[PDB]
This record gives structure tokens, C-alpha cells and sequence, in this order.
């Protein structure tokens, strides 16, 4: 993703 | 009017009555030669060149409608 | 020869057909629905807007929009499609080629006659059309030509004393609760048992409940006191989803509003006190006539123990040697129809008739004129 | 006329094909490998990268990278590699020629799609693009207007309530476990046995395990002491090389974590409860009509016993009187690249696409503004 | 003598401390945590829930339940432990000595009472207990015996007409969006950005980000537009990892669902326009006195802005001559504890309590009978 | 709640 | 209404 995940 | 039957043969649940939806959706008042028949939802008019002739939408589908499976 | 149409703009229902049928061909509630979710289907048919068992049907998609509340059609547009969809669908007939008789709840606007007129001459094209008192069809649908007639739809009350087929205008009285207020106490108090009935389409799921659980009390603290002291009036009853709600007290508490306006905030009395206070403003000589034939009318009479409640609670008020009689046949829902019905066909009214020549010549103004 | 190309990036496959073939013509995984050793013979031939097929017959040479994973595309020079190998050494076709309809995974970040767009005009130069919600192709596969999907690919999971072709945006749930992460948490109970799979190739011998040997239990506990107390789960798998791999109770241990994703240490609810959840949150009015037509979908779904544990575990919770009814056809992994073959050939949606001369007007912007 | 404690339990905060002060001694928020991890190192000396500030301060461990949504509480067990920890940790006060002032959100479930008072009697031994609605605190909070209250909360937002005194029951509007409601549609819209905040210790960032960064739009359109078109609204936060993450014209947009509920689906008006229906309930002598004295309540008022965007909207409903005023202390926040402060002070009051001889005598039900 | 609502 | 009740 961008902040919560890793993509 | 033919393509939107045959849309309306593949699309899921397809009837006789939502196809004549579409086509009043899609020319009732767009085009001068169709028209839909004032008492009635199931039906709608072309203005052929030799009389206006009124078409009942009740069982196109049915007769609209082959797929040949391959296996048999 | 050409049956004129008969039409019954209630606020919940229409109830139309053609005179002289015994009961109305289509009945159906006066709603239209406009979707209000993102069409993500291709190819689906959209509809702008649904009116009636279509609304009905989809209303877990839609918002519901009545157009007439308390007797006022207060957008024109809508029901402009209401009367369409009986025409062209319901009735499947061209408006062209009947009369129209429309009905109205007294002492409302007088806006609203004329453009009530305006539409069906210039949008429908009827030939002739005509507009009835509610209250005064009545009397046709029970063979009277006297009584008072207590008339409760889904938007208003009211009474009218009629004595020998003469109407005494001065004594109606007209209140303003009706089913609809009934309903909206209804999720208010049901919210006290946890259920909460929020969005127009759920609404009805309350306006379901009213219809099939309520009763009404013949001593409302009596069955408090029981009630507070028994399970046995606790009933129950499945929503949509399967989900079961069990119902008390509650279930009488709400058709007592009728009796206690207090309830809903409603300064003015009961129907009960209404009724006695327009047989007291009759003359003398026509009290006795009028204490008997009492005739309830429309859908919000329907409760069960409604007609005892009455007999009794005026019999506490009138004169102890008046006979007072309450009247309330079984079709009561469907005796403002029948009594138009009656009306119509009678010879002796096909003069009585707005015609189109006279609309044209004196405008829409001419219903004052040629009407009650 | 020209077709349409039809192609879905899933996180682990790409299905490819032309709109009005009844199943897609390619069908590769979305993967990218590099050579990671010292290049010895001169005159092999060097390839500075593999692409799906080539990739997995190489695997023990190549560091295999994934370009997508859940459902975001991460790195955007290989998903580009991979669209080319696509267009034009799978379907071998002129991408200036056909749309090309994409799909998206739902409430994925918007900058995916601006991308998405942007390189579809300017390095293909499609002549027209559109990109569809997957769960809402799955119902045009399944021939239904109705129900809640709940559609699992290899990077993501989510459910879609669909009534009467509305969808209901608020209910929409997302979650982020998928086959990708049973694959890791395979890899890591394996551990247990002795057997270690470590590199980017190795994993790919896993998700072949997981594939062929795992089922879904329809009574955790009953089945942990069953085979806790039996040999009679225990079967048995042989690696590329010839090793035989013995798996016991573990095989069922990993898609049970769909429905306790704390063993993963996933704080969400498992993909019963979120589907119960998502009907929660629709008008009561339509809950009957997405308890039937439950339609599963994608890969992830395909585990033997599935449906039975989610019709058992959602009826569980539903009331005790809705007909609780899962839907799981058999060719249920493509039916989102099916879904999209009767979308892209449908005539109204010819109207739909985004042509290259609205995406010249308004720039890549637009895909939000014509699109769900 | 003996004060009373004064004890409200919002949705998010407790805010707790004794009668006569001016301001709460104990805020907290009123949420019970529990660990969800394997506990590897002996000795440390587990704890098996954590209580408000305790829960806040080790959320990476721990699942955080909140045990009231909507004003209603929704497991016991937990609430107890709620109020444990605010007499005997917070408050360090024995329940045995002092009456509590207890409040609630009006026309909320019966059982909610009936058992936050057997609680208080049977647990913890009060001497005499009361409930109040929330609502009519926030007038003794700001000096006025007549006006409209807007209170909104984490959980339930109402009004409540007051007029010189008398409540207007009919007219009590409860709309159900809140501060809770906000911060999940918040965490919706800043998946659109690639933020994803997903659990619950996770979602209380994103409470966070909401508190500092949102505001109210004076015209949802021009900004929408000025945002579109400008970075200047552009304004970025520090997650607690030190990840820095922006947000543009998504900050107003998740405060405008107040005005405009459809965002999450919701089918009713915003607050603006159930204020106007619920003084347009009220009898039109007291219109005037209610379209001023418009008084805000509760944390979800504390947005910038939105006294004036209040004022735009309502004066754009009410009649061209109305003086509309809407009245936003700084201190609103705890204006509903500044009240319950005021009233269990008052000597007239100290007839009004329940006192433990009468709840023997009667039972829980007595806390319909002797309260509003 | 315990019907319209989920609490 | 016009002005009294809200019809
Ligand atoms: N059996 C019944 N018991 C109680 N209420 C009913 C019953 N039938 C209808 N109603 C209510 O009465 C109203 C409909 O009455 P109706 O006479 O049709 O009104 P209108 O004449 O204004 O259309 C609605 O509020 C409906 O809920
Ligand atoms: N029969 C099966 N049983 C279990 N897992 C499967 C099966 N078929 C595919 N998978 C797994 O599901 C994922 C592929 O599903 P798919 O629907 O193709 O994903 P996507 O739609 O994202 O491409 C991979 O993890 C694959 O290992
Ligand atoms: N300055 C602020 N701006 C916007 N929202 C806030 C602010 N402070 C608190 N809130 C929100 O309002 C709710 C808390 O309000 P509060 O009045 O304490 O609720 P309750 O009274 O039910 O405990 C929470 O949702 C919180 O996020
Ligand atoms: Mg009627
Ligand atoms: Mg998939
Ligand atoms: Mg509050």
C-alpha cells in the first residue's frame, strides 16, 4: 500500500 | 431493434419485458418511425413503408434464440 | 354506454375501476419510488421511477415519496405519474373516453380542486369530470340518507353531519390524525423495545405491523395495569429478514391516540369528543337522528374493538336516553369506492358533470361553481 | 468488427482472451523472473528477463518477482512487461486494433487506475479502454442480477452486495488475506515437519502443494483429533527431484485460516463473518435475496469443502428461517474473465468505453469520472 | 455534605467527576482492551483486560472493544468494568458515600436503564442514583431555559426542543450519525490516497488524523473545485512510525456526510435539516425563541466551521426575517458534564433522586415512573 | 439495537 | 399546508 501494508 | 434482442438473449435474466424497456429507453422519442402503442408496455410500432405495423414483444426471446451445444 | 371512471385519491391508496362494478378493479398504494444507489449493471434498464407495487416491490432500493399528505397534493408531478400509472397500466383504458369522478376530503385548499381539474382537462382530456366530498359517498355505500359520517383515511379526518340528504357545513369538523400519525407514533414507542424503524422503506414494515397487531383498548388503564401485570397480550411477529420482534402493550397504546391526540402532541380531542361536538352543533330536532347512525368510514376504523370503544365513550357523553348506534360494515375500507360507484351511475347525476365545453369557456375556476 | 481484448491481472494469473470466447485463450502466471547467476557458456543467448511460462520453466535459474500483490501494482516496468508479452506473444494481436477491457479489484487506491489508464493510451495505443469491478463481473458469469459475491484471488479478498443491478457501496468489505498468504503460512506450519522451502522458486513448489492437497474442514476440532489420532489424513506429495513429502492434519490447518485469520495474526474476522457482516449492512428488505445467491469466486474459492463451511457457518448466524444458499460453480476461477466476455460484447456498452479522444480531452483523470 | 458524583457516559469518553466542580476530574476513553498475543516471557505479570488510558497506552497488543455504540450498551460486562475503573481508580472514591448522576441519549431501548440502574444499586451500593437526558444538561450548561439543542456524540447525535422549560417530546429528533460513523467513512475515503488503516488499534489513528485535520466546507462545490485545482489545501500528518502521510480535499469531505448522510447511505437529512423539522414541529409561538438559541453540544461539533456552515444552511430554510443563531461555546465538549454539574447541585433536586428504599420497594422499573 | 441496527 | 401543518 503506501502507509497501512507493505504494497 | 434486432442488436438489442440479441443483447437482451445473452444478458442475464433477459426478458420480454425488459427488452421492450430498452427499446423505449432507446428510441421512443429519439426516432420518428418507432412508436410505442398507447395502452400497452408489451408492444411498440414500426412505420414500415407500407403501413404502421404493431409487433407484440411476448416470446421473442424463445424464437430469437440457438445455441447449438458443441457435444451433442 | 361509455361507464365513467371512478377514482378515490386517498392519501395512502388509490382505489379506482368503473362504475357500477361492485368493487374497485385496482387498488394500490400512491407511492413512487426514485432509486438511490450507483447503477453498476451495463445493460440493466435503468427506470427513472417506479409508482406503486413496483415501488413496493423494490423499496429496499428506493426512497418512497407519498405525494398527498393530509388530504393536500403537495407535489404535482408525482402525482401526475400516480394517475398516469391508472390509467395506461391499472385500468388499461384511454381517459379520452370517460368521465372522471375524483374525490376530495372537505374544507381542504381550494387550490387544489382547480388544479386537480386543470390536469385531467388539459393533461388526461377527459370528457367530463366531477369532484365528491369523501364523507357524503359514504352515505351512498350504506343505504342512508342521514347519519354522521366519521371518515378516517391515511391523511385526515372527518366529520359531516348530513340529516335528509342535506349537509350542515357549518358543523364539520375536520382533524388531522389519521394512519399516518398512527404509524410515526408507532416507531417511536416500538423504539422503546429496542426495534428502531428508520428509512421510508422500513416505515412500512411498521405501517404492516399497525395494520395486522393493533387493537384498540376498551379501557385503555385497564389493559395497562393488565399488560404491565401478564404476558398474554404479548404477540409477535417476523420482519423481512427473518428477525422476530415481540410486541405488548405497545400494540393498543398506539390506535389510543385516536381517543388522546395528547399523546402525539396534538392539542385538539379525540374522535369521540369530535363526534359528540358536531352533533352539538346540529339543531335540536335532528340530534335523535344523528345519534343513531353513526357510520365509520375508511381504513383507520378498521382496528379491532374501535366501534365498541366508540359506542361506548360517547354513550358517556350523550343524554342517557339517546340510543346512540355506531355502524361499521366489514367494506368500510372500500365504502368511499362503492358509494362513488353508486354516484355515478345514478341518471339523474350525468347533468351534474363538468363538461369540457364548460371548462373551456369559464377556466378552471368553474369547480367552485358547479360543485360543493 | 473488431473484438475487444479481455484480460484480467490477477495477483497470480493473467487470464487473457477476446470478448464472445466462451474461456480465455491465454492463461500464464503474472510473473517475472531475471537470471541470478554468472552467465559461463558464450553464445547461449542472454535474456535480461522471463516473463510468465518462460519464467516457471527456468524457475531454478531466475528470481521470480511478483508485480502485483494485493492487487496493487507495485512496480509498473514489469506489469508493462507483462501486457506486452500479453498483446503480443500469447494472443499474438496489434493492441492498436481491439479495446481492451481491464478489471480492478474494489476501494483499491486510485492512483492504480490512472496508471493503469495511461499506460494502456500511450504505450499500447489502445484505441479504447475501460477497467470493471471483478466481484461485478461474476454475476454477469453467473447469470444473476442479485446476490452478494465474494470473490478471492491470490492477493485480495472481498465481498460485494449486488441488488437488482445496484451495488451498495457502503457495504462493500475488503479483505486482504488471499492465496498468496495461505501460500506463506504453508510454508511456515511445513516447517513443523522438517521440510524448509525458502527461495522464490521453492515457494512455487508450495503453492503447488497447497493446490493439490488442501481442504477445508468442515469441523476444525473434530478433524485436528481425528488426525491428531490417525494416519488416515496423512498423504503424501513428491517434490520436483523425486523427495516424497509426507502431510498430515497440516494440510487443513492452512485454508482454515480464511476463517481464523488470527494465525496469522489478522485482528479482521474470516470471510463468514465479514460475508454476514456485509449483509448486515443492507436495507432489511433485500437480506433475502442476498442470503440465496451467495456467489463464490476466484481461485482461493476452490478448495474442496468450502461451500459446505460457509453455508454451515453463515446459518449459524442467519435466522433461523432464511434459506441459506452458496453458489459455487466449477469454473468459478475464470468466471470473472468470463463475466468481462459477456460484458465487452454487450451493445450498450459500446457507448461505455473511454475512447482516446476523451482521454486526449480530460487526461488520465477521467477513468474516475466514466467509470465505477 | 456529600456530593454527588456526576458520571456521563458517552459513546467515546468518560467523562466523570464530582458535583460542584467546574470541569471533569476523570477523562478517559471508555474502551476495554484485551491482549491477542501469545505471552513468551514468564514473569511479567499479565493482566486479562485493560481499561481507558491503560488500553490506549499498549493498543499494539491489544484488541480494543468499545462496550457502547449508539448510546446503547451493548455488553455488561465490560460497561461494569468501565465504571469500576472510574469510581475506584480515576475518581479514587468509595460508590458506598456518594449519590451519581447518570446520564443517557434520549428515546434509547427501556432495558438500558432498568439495567444501568440495577447495576448501580445491586454492584456498586449507591445511595441514590439518577439519569438524565443529555440534551437538557447542555441548557443548565449555557445559561438558557429555552432553545433547541444540537448534541452529537461519538455515537448518537439529537435534538431536543426546550421551551421556558417544558420539553416538546413530539419534536425530539434522534439522527444516528456520529463521530464513530465519520471516522470509518474517513478510513474508507483514505484508502483512495494508498493509505489503509485496518484494525482497531489502527482505526484510532485515523480518529486522530480526524480530530486535527478535518474542517467543515462553507461550499462543499467551490472547495471541491479549489481542491481539485490547488494544492493549498494540502496538509500532512505523522502516523506514529514517523510515515508522513498527505491529505488533501478528503479532509473536509468526511465532515460533510453530516450534511449530506447519503455518503454512507444513509437515507436521512443531515443535521441542518432535522433541525428546521424539529422546530418546525414545535407550535409557531415559540419558532422565534427557538431559531435563536441554536445550541450546539458534543465533541462532533468541534469542527471548524460548522457553526457557520449551520447558520448558512438553516437560514436558507427558514423565513427571510428569523434571526438564526447558533451558539458554540469553546467548552461545548464538556458542556453536557458542566450541566449534569449544575443540575445535581441544586437543593431543589435533592428530592428528585432515587433513593435505594425506593428502588427495594419497587424495583428498576421505578426508573420510568420517577424520571423523564 | 436489537432489530434496525446492529447495536 | 401553507403554513400551519406542514402540507
Ligand atoms: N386493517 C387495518 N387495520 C389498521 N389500519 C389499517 C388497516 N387497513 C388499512 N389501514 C391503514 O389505514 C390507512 C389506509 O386507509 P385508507 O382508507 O386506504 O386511506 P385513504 O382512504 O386515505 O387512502 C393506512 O394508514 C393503513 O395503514
Ligand atoms: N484448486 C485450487 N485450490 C486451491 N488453491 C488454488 C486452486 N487453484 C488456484 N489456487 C490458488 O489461488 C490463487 C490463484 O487464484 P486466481 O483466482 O487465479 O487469482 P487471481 O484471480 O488474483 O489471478 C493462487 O494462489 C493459486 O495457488
Ligand atoms: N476537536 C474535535 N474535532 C472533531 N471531532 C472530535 C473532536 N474532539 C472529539 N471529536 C470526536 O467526537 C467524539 C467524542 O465526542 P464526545 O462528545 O466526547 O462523545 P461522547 O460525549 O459520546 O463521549 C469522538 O468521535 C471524537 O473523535
Ligand atoms: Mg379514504
Ligand atoms: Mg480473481
Ligand atoms: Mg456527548
Amino acid at each position: 500500500w503506501x502507509a497501512x501494508c507493505p504494497a | 431493434v434486432l442488436d438489442l434482442l440479441d443483447e437482451e438473449c445473452k444478458m442475464p435474466k433477459g426478458s420480454d419485458d425488459t427488452w421492450a424497456q430498452k427499446l423505449y429507453n432507446t428510441h421512443l422519442n429519439k426516432c420518428a418511425l418507432f412508436e410505442k402503442p398507447r395502452l400497452s408496455n408489451k408492444a411498440f410500432i414500426i412505420k414500415h413503408f407500407a403501413d404502421k405495423v404493431e409487433y407484440q414483444c411476448e416470446g421473442f426471446l424463445e424464437k430469437n434464440k440457438d445455441t447449438v451445444y458443441e457435444e451433442q | 354506454e361509455t361507464t365513467a371512471l371512478v377514482c378515490d385519491n386517498g392519501s395512502g391508496l388509490v382505489k379506482a375501476g368503473f362504475a357500477g362494478d361492485d368493487a374497485p378493479r385496482a387498488v394500490f398504494p400512491s407511492i413512487v419510488g426514485r432509486p438511490r444507489h450507483q447503477g453498476v449493471m451495463v445493460g440493466m434498464g435503468q427506470k427513472d421511477s417506479y409508482v406503486g407495487d413496483e415501488a413496493q416491490s423494490k423499496r429496499g432500493i428506493l426512497t418512497l415519496k407519498y405525494p398527498i399528505e393530509h388530504g393536500i397534493i403537495t407535489n404535482w408531478d408525482d402525482m401526475e405519474k400516480i394517475w398516469h400509472h391508472t390509467f395506461y397500466n391499472e385500468l388499461r383504458v384511454a381517459p379520452e373516453e370517460h368521465p372522471t369522478l375524483l374525490t376530495e376530503a372537505p374544507l381542504n385548499p381550494k387550490a387544489n380542486r382547480e388544479k386537480m381539474t386543470q390536469i385531467m382537462f388539459e393533461t388526461f382530456n377527459v370528457p367530463a369530470m366531477y369532484v365528491a366530498i369523501q364523507a357524503v359517498l359514504s352515505l351512498y355505500a350504506s343505504g342512508r340518507t342521514t347519519g354522521i359520517v366519521l371518515d378516517s383515511g391515511d391523511g385526515v379526518t372527518h366529520n359531516v353531519p348530513i340529516y335528509e340528504g342535506y349537509a350542515l357545513p357549518h358543523a364539520i369538523m375536520r382533524l388531522d390524525l389519521a394512519g399516518r400519525d398512527l404509524t410515526d407514533y408507532l416507531m417511536k414507542i416500538l423504539t422503546e423495545r429496542g426495534y428502531s424503524f428508520v428509512t421510508t422503506a422500513e416505515r412500512e414494515i411498521v405501517r404492516d405491523i399497525k395494520e395486522k397487531l393493533c387493537y384498540v383498548a376498551l379501557d385503555f388503564e385497564n389493559e395497562m395495569a393488565t399488560a404491565a401485570s401478564s404476558s398474554s397480550l404479548e404477540k409477535s411477529y417476523e420482519l423481512p429478514d427473518g428477525q422476530v420482534i415481540t410486541i405488548g402493550n405497545e400494540r393498543f397504546r398506539c390506535p389510543e391516540t385516536l381517543f388522546q391526540p395528547s399523546f402525539i402532541g396534538m392539542e385538539s380531542a379525540g374522535i369521540h369528543e369530535t363526534t359528540y361536538n358536531s352533533i352539538m352543533k346540529c339543531d335540536i330536532d335532528i340530534r335523535k337522528d344523528l345519534y343513531a347512525n353513526n357510520v365509520m368510514s375508511g381504513g383507520t376504523t378498521m382496528y379491532p374493538g374501535i366501534a365498541d370503544r366508540m359506542q361506548k365513550e360517547i354513550t358517556a357523553l350523550a343524554p342517557s336516553t339517546m340510543k346512540i348506534k355506531i355502524i361499521a360494515p366489514p367494506e368500510r375500507k372500500y365504502s368511499v369506492w362503492i358509494g362513488g360507484s353508486i354516484l355515478a351511475s345514478l341518471s339523474t347525476f350525468q347533468q351534474m358533470w363538468i363538461t369540457k365545453q364548460e371548462y373551456d369557456e369559464a377556466g378552471p375556476s368553474i369547480v367552485h361553481r358547479k360543485c360543493f
